[PDB]
């Protein structure tokens, strides 16, 4: 309104129209992709697939934990 | 005077009772063509007594009419969305005036 | 709308006879014609 | 038009932690 | 299966209603609507498709799960199975009634709206219509398309995620040992509910006098409009009780 | 890829919530919709892999609450039921984000709204993917919280505040 | 946008003109209903309800009972921001 | 929103916390009747004894009713 | 106009101060006797008897005598 | 208030853990129903009293009575879940109640009133304070992900294995604490401003934000990975639980 | 109607315990086809029809069996 | 739009009308096709393995 233009918030307050919002949006998208790379690596490392799939699947490209839990007697 | 004011206050009660009864007739009818007849019939109730002159009897009729409204009132009346009680009421209100925001509060000096 | 009150309210509602606000029950089953015609064409095709 | 015409806030509304900025060229 | 099916039609119905409300300047009362089928063709069609899929119209998405549940309840030869069969069967009629009542009051009756609302209407912008189209397609085809995978006789699709003990398996007997009539009661009740909705909301000019002249009919109208007085009773006897304890006893 | 499914809406909500002042309505609408839509695409791939491929996925990140026999963990379970719920949640959420882009276009506070939508999506994903009762409870409470936050989104309305408190 | 006084005047006078007892020749934006037009005050209540529907407003009952003239209704409707 | 009312009279003790046409105990009675409908339907289902008219014998699985496959002693 | 301090309302402050000084109002009335008898003696005793019985029911479920308490 | 709630309150539970339970195990056993009853009564009655309080500081102070009596239930359960949860909840309360007193103090330093009725609508003038206040409000409701949930649930686990009734009465706190915490937050932060009472506002300065940061970090850290704390405590807790018995 | 599928075959094919009935020797090919065809309903139609006919016959035999028992309940009643 | 005594009603967008007509036509055709394919089975006249 009138006083809200003097109020700082993280989400930007009412009717937020930053002038450089396109470049900022692009920078945010690059940041989310960079953050997603290590998450994807950790997920691929951590995934456990006890059963071979019926047909080839995309996770077989990066995940090497297919058919490893067969000897569950030795689990600890 | 006093008899004029006392009769005037009664008139206000009757005019407001009729307004509320008419608005509720629309809540129970929904379709326009049913409202026409229902409104005509309500107006005939008031018109039958329109010509009474005795003031105590007017008060008794007013009290009876209010009691009748309050019993046969529609449980879920229609409200314009931005009116009080409406679905849009107090959504995104304009900010109040007279609000000041202070800067540089609580400095060590 | 026989009484003066109902007559007044019916008079105010004249705009509700708007051509494309009324007789909407004829618009209730859209595509009922195209769908049935397409089904008939398919059925004839299935005969051969 | 909300996607092709840039916004109007040259600077954001408010000041972070309600401190006025230092004079131009100066440091807090 | 029914959860996945409901997520398509109910999301289509809420988003279609949101489109109507947006187009009508945030009017949400069906008593101030009507004659809107021609003004919002796409939204009306989306609401029709969602409603037909919800009531279990044959071969639409909601048809493949709802009637299978009703047939399975019929096949459960227990006290609670009988209870569920009866209640679900009558609820089918009730849901058909209210679905068609919504359609009729919103789009088909002579308009009961305000002129200022009609003169400012507009149909869905593209970021709104796209999800409506996708959900309409889902509500048409997802049921048929996923039926064998999820509930097809002997399917292994679930693997070990779900467990049914042998003693409780009734799907074969529901598809094979049920009288043919049992399978049609959902269509018959739905048809009856649609017909009753048409009569109540179009050819009834005085079935509302009762609620204004009879005390018993008025209280029943209130009973059902006010959710069986459940909130009233709970607040009056439970919430108020705890709130009063907090001040009058403990403090 | 399975972690990306769960955590992409969290990333989108975090950028809309912590940096919405730099993106505004348009940026926050895009950022949040993209992240949920990408999670939806990966969810479809997971449905192909797990349900159609008959290859369940198990992922254990770390212990959460370990006290003697009590063994609550940050662990994820992807079986047929899980991927079915994944498709439902991510697809409907992507569609609802897209719809909201235009439905809330005139609302003053759309970035906060989109952030709340994405945080709800993340908590629902945590709910359906948990491999133990405690992670499921975390998702249960998280969706309760997000529902409360969204019900009273118009915080000036007394009816909304009452409804949100009642729901909680 | 707001509605111009003129538009309010025209649509209020059209509402009043539709009343059956009222003769559509003596309805100015300053006529009084129980003095110039020969109407009972229940007719006034009906006309106020009709103005309410015509502009989509919800007038509080205290204020509705005060509107007794065309001018009174005209000023209420043009001063209302939601008309 | 518009103008919050500033009190001009002494507040009551229970003012921090302060369903219109039906009474309290009357609403309780109507709701009790509604739930008694469910009770009566349950008793009717008991009286029906649908379990005694099942039109098929119980299923019988092979291999001793799947004793080993259900975790029994091999 | 001037200041961040709240503009006091006399009735609100009267309400608050009345809340802070409730102990001066206690009268040993019939209602108060009943409320202290029910909620200050009886209910705690009932809860204690519940907790103890729970342990005794565990004791007899394990083929053990009743554990003595207090 | 921060020192009183965060440290001084912990001295009684520390005394129970440190001298009473291991020195007199037979008496500890004999009095266990008594302690359970007292604590359960405290949790229900004090939570309900909290619900009807009209002063910010009075609401936060009453909340601490319910939390500490849950701690006592945990420690007198005399198992790993119980004592571990009691210690974890002691530490978590020391962080959370201190942060809540700090929030109320931020409000009081500016406006000089503790009466809830004067406030309202503060989200529109103090969004940073509103967000931080909401976070610590969630922590005070034992929301999973926060530090207090770990101790609360571990104590309920410990109690359930000994006496299911006491666990059932203690789990009622989940409902009552939510009620008063959310009611407080919504009456302070949500709604509209009341300019006839307050019209001048200031959000948090740098010092206040910095003060809040370590509380947030600690709450989240204990909430998501309580293993760092529980690993250093298990041997001591185990020997406390076993003291007095030799089987 | 005698059991054809062995226990080993049913375990190797991973049949849900409630579908380990007399008709499982036909369920095995049907489920193989269903998995190979992405569970499309216009696919595997012969396998599915054969399996469903088997299941229908099982139900019919249990219906005739119950028809025989229920006509001896009456024998007891009219002889009492 | 068309204006009738004050009230003006705007004609809908052409693609909106077309999309609604076509999706409903598709729904009606799908119902008819499904009824023909598997309606005797639900009616109970025949069985899927009959032939
Ligand atoms: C045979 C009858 C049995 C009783 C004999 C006494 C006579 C009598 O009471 O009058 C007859 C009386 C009525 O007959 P009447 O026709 O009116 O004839 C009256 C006579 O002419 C007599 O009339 P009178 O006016 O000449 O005499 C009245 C008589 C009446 O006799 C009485 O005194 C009875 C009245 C006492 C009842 C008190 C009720 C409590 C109410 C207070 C409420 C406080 C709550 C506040 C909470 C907060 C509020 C918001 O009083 C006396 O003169 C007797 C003196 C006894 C004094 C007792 C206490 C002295 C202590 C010092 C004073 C107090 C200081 C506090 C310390 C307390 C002590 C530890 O009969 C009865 O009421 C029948 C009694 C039934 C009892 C049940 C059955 C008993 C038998 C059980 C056998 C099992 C084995
Ligand atoms: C058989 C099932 C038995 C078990 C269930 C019994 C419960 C049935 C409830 C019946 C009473 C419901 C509330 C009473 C209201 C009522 O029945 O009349 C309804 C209609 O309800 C029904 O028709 C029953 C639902 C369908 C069941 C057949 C009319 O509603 P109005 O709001 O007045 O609409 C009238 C339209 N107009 C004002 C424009 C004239
Ligand atoms: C871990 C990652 C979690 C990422 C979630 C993003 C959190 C969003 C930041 C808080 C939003 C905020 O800044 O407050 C807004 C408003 O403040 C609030 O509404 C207070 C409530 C904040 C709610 C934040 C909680 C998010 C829920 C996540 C819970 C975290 C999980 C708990 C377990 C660890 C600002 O106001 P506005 O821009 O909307 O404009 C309105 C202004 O007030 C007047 O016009
Ligand atoms: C199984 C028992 C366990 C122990 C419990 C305590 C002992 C048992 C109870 C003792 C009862 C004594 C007799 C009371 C009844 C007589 C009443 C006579 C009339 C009366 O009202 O007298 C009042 C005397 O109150 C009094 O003298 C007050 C009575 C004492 C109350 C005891 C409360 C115990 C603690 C409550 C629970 C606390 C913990 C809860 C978690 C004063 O009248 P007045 O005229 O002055 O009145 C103000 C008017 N202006
Ligand atoms: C202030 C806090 C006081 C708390 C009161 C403790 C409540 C329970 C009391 C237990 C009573 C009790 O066991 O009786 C005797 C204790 O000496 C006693 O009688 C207790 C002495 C303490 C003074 C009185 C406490 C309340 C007065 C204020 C020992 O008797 P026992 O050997 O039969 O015990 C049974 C062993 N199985
Ligand atoms: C379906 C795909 C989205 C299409 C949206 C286009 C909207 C349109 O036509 O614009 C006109 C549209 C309004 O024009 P009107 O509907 O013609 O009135 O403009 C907008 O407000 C939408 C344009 C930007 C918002 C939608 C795109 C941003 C979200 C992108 C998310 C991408 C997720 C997928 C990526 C991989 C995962
Ligand atoms: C257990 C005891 C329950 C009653 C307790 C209340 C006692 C009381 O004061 O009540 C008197 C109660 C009112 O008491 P008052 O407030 O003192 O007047 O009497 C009445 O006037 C209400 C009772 C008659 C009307 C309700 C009849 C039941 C209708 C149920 C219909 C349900 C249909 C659902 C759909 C089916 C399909
Ligand atoms: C669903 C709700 C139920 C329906 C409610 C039913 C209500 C009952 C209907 C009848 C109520 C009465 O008789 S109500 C009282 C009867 N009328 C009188 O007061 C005596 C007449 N005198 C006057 O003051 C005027 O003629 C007056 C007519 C007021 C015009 O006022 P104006 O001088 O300003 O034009």
């Amino acid at each position: 309104g009138d006083f809200r233009a003097k109020v700082w918030s993280m989400t930007g307050g009412p009717n937020c129209r930053p002038k450089h919002w396109r470049r900022n949006t692009a920078i945010a998208m690059f940041g989310v992709f960079l953050v997603c790379i290590p998450i994807a690596k950790l997920s691929a490392k951590l995934e456990q697939r006890p059963h071979m799939p019926v047909r080839p699947i995309p996770s077989q490209i990066w995940c090497k934990n297919f058919g490893t839990k067969d000897d569950y007697e030795k689990e600890h | 005077a006093a008899y004029f004011a006392r009769r005037a206050a009664q008139k206000e009660r009757v005019r407001i009772l009729y307004r509320r009864a008419l608005k509720d007739t629309l809540n129970w009818a929904v379709h326009r063509h049913i409202f026409y007849r229902d409104a005509s019939d309500l107006r005939e109730k008031f018109n039958v007594n329109q010509d009474v002159e005795d003031v105590d009897r007017i008060d008794k009729l007013i009290a009876h009419g209010e009691a009748e409204y309050n019993k046969w009132r529609h449980p879920d009346p229609y409200i314009v969305p931005w009116a009080p009680g409406g679905s849009k009421f107090c959504r995104n209100p304009t900010p109040p005036a007279g609000i000041e925001i202070v800067y540089n509060y609580g400095l060590e000096d | 709308p026989l009484g003066t009150t109902g007559e007044f309210f019916r008079r105010r509602d004249e705009w509700r006879k708007h051509p494309m606000l009324s007789n909407q029950m004829r618009h209730a089953l859209p595509g009922i014609g195209i769908g049935v015609g397409a089904f008939c064409v398919y059925l004839v095709g299935e005969q051969i | 038009s909300r996607w092709a015409t840039p916004g109007h806030e040259e600077r954001p509304k408010g000041y972070f932690m309600n401190r006025t900025p230092p004079a131009p060229g100066q440091s807090r | 299966f029914h959860l996945m099916n409901h997520a398509f039609f109910k999301a289509l119905l809420f988003l279609s209603a949101g489109s109507v409300i947006h187009a009508m300047s945030d009017e949400q009362d069906m008593r101030k609507m009507g004659g809107l089928a021609s003004s919002f063709p796409l939204t009306y069609a989306m609401m029709l498709i969602g409603s037909l899929s919800l009531i279990g119209f044959p071969f639409l998405t909601g048809f493949y799960s709802k009637d299978v549940i009703l047939e399975l309840a019929y096949t459960k030869y227990t006290i609670s199975g009988n209870f569920a069969f009866w209640l679900g069967s009558v609820s089918v009629l009730f849901t058909s009634y209210y679905s068609f009542r919504l359609l009729f009051l919103t789009f088909l009756v002579p308009t009961n709206s305000f002129g200022r609302d009609i003169s400012r209407c507009h149909d869905a912008p593209i970021p709104m219509a796209i999800p409506l189209i996708l959900l309409a397609l889902g509500s048409l085809f997802v049921g048929y398309l996923a039926k064998d995978m999820m509930i097809g006789l002997g399917t292994n699709f679930w693997a070990n995620s779900l467990l049914v003990l042998p003693k409780n398996e009734i799907l074969a007997e529901s598809e094979f040992a049920a009288p043919t009539i049992i399978k049609l009661i959902p269509i018959l009740f739905s048809t009856l509910g649609a017909f009753v909705a048409y009569n109540v909301n179009l050819v009834a000019d005085q079935f509302q006098r009762a609620f204004q002249t009879s005390t018993f009919c008025n209280r029943l109208y209130s009973f059902f409009n006010k959710r069986w007085f459940f909130d009233q009773v709970l607040n009056d006897f439970l919430v108020r009780s705890f709130l009063r304890f907090g001040y009058e006893v403990s403090f | 890829m399975y972690l990306l499914i769960v955590f992409l809406p969290l990333l989108g909500s975090s950028v809309a919530g912590f940096f919405g002042r730099f993106l505004g309505s348009e940026g926050s609408a895009i950022m949040t919709t993209t992240c949920v839509s990408f999670s939806s695409i990966l969810s479809l791939i997971a449905f192909y892999e797990v349900a159609l491929g008959a290859s369940a996925c198990y992922l254990r990140i770390a212990p959460w609450i370990s006290s003697e026999m009590f063994d609550a963990s940050w662990g994820f379970l992807f079986d047929s039921l899980t991927v079915v719920m994944l498709i439902v949640v991510t697809f409907i959420s992507s569609l609802v984000h897209l719809y909201s882009i235009s439905y809330m276009s005139e609302d003053p506070h759309s970035p906060r709204f989109m952030c709340y939508l994405s945080i709800f999506t993340f908590f629902m994903l945590m709910l359906v993917t948990g491999d133990n009762f405690l992670q499921l409870f975390l998702g249960w409470e998280g969706v309760g919280l997000a529902s409360y936050l969204l019900i009273h989104f118009w915080f000036t309305r007394l009816q909304a505040d009452k409804a949100a408190i009642k729901a909680m | 946008d707001h509605l111009s006084r003129e538009a309010v005047v025209d649509r209020v006078l059209d509402v009043v003109k539709s009343f059956p007892k009222v003769d559509p020749s003596k309805v100015t934006p300053e006529v009084h209903f129980q003095n110039d037009l020969g109407l009972d005050s229940l007719d006034t209540v009906e006309i106020v309800m009709a103005i309410e529907e015509e502009f989509k407003l919800e007038i509080p009952d205290k204020e509705a009972d005060k509107i007794d003239s065309c001018s009174l209704a005209i000023e209420y409707v043009y001063n209302h921001p939601m008309s | 929103v518009g103008k919050h009312i500033v009190p001009d009279k002494p507040l009551s003790v229970n003012d921090e916390l302060m369903a219109d046409t039906v009474g309290k105990y009357e609403a309780l009675a109507w709701l009790s009747g509604g739930l008694g409908f469910f009770v009566g339907l349950g008793l009717l289902a008991v009286l029906n004894d649908k379990a005694s008219k099942v039109p098929f014998t119980p299923r019988v699985y092979p291999y001793d009713n799947l004793r080993v496959e259900l975790g029994g002693e091999p | 106009g001037g200041g961040m301090e709240t503009n006091k309302n006399k009735f609100i402050e009267d309400w608050g101060s009345a809340r802070e000084n409730l102990e001066h109002n206690f009268r040993w009335t019939r209602r108060n006797f009943a409320l202290i008898g029910i909620f200050g003696i009886a209910l705690p005793i009932i809860v204690y008897k519940g907790i103890v019985k729970d342990f005794h029911m565990q004791d007899e479920d394990a083929g053990r005598p009743h554990r003595k308490f207090l | 208030s921060v020192i009183l709630a965060g440290i001084l309150l912990k001295f009684g539970t520390y005394g129970f853990l440190r001298f009473s339970i291991p020195m007199f195990p037979e008496a500890t056993l004999c009095f266990t129903p008594f302690i359970y009853t007292l604590s359960a009564i405290a949790i229900i009655y004090t939570s309900l009293t909290t619900l009807r309080q009209i002063d910010l500081k009075k609401i936060i102070a009453y909340s601490s009575v319910a939390h500490m009596n849950l701690v006592t239930i945990g420690m007198f359960s005399l198992n790993i879940q119980g004592i571990g949860g009691s210690i974890l909840l002691m530490l978590s309360h020391g962080l959370v109640s201190s942060a809540l007193f700090l929030c109320v103090g931020v409000l009081y330093d500016r406006h000089k009133t503790r009466l809830v009725r004067y406030y309202g609508g503060l989200v529109s003038t103090m969004p940073n304070f509103s967000t931080i206040f909401f976070f610590f409000t969630l922590a005070n409701m034992s929301l999973p992900g926060t530090s207090s949930f770990i101790g609360e649930f571990l104590i309920l686990v410990g109690a359930f294995q000994r006496n299911s009734l006491v666990a059932t009465l203690a789990a009622l706190g989940m409902i009552l604490g939510a009620a008063y915490s959310l009611w407080l937050y919504n009456r302070v932060v949500s709604g509209n401003l009341k300019p006839d009472f307050l019209h001048k506002f200031s959000d948090l300065n740098g010092r206040e934000v910095f003060i809040f940061i370590p509380f947030l970090v600690g709450l989240v850290w204990m909430g998501v990975y309580p293993k760092v704390f529980l690993d250093c405590m298990h041997t001591s807790v185990s020997n406390l639980v076993q003291h007095g018995k030799f089987h | 109607k005698k059991m054809i599928a062995t226990q080993e075959e049913m375990s190797a094919a991973k049949i849900a315990l409630g579908s380990r009935d007399m008709c499982a020797h036909l369920l095995i090919p049907l489920n193989k086809c269903r998995q190979a065809e992405f569970y499309l309903p216009w696919k595997c139609e012969d396998e599915r029809h054969v399996y469903e006919k088997c299941e229908y016959e099982l139900v019919m035999e249990r219906m005739l069996a119950m028809k025989k028992i229920r006509e001896e309940e009456a024998l007891a009643k009219q002889n009492k | 739009g068309i204006t009738y005594k004050g009230v003006t009603v705007h004609t809908p967008k052409t693609w909106h009308t077309v999309t609604g007509k076509g999706l409903c036509a598709v729904m009606w055709f799908w119902i008819l096709y499904r009824a023909k394919q598997d309606g005797p089975v639900v009616m109970g006249w025949r069985h899927p393995w009959d032939g």
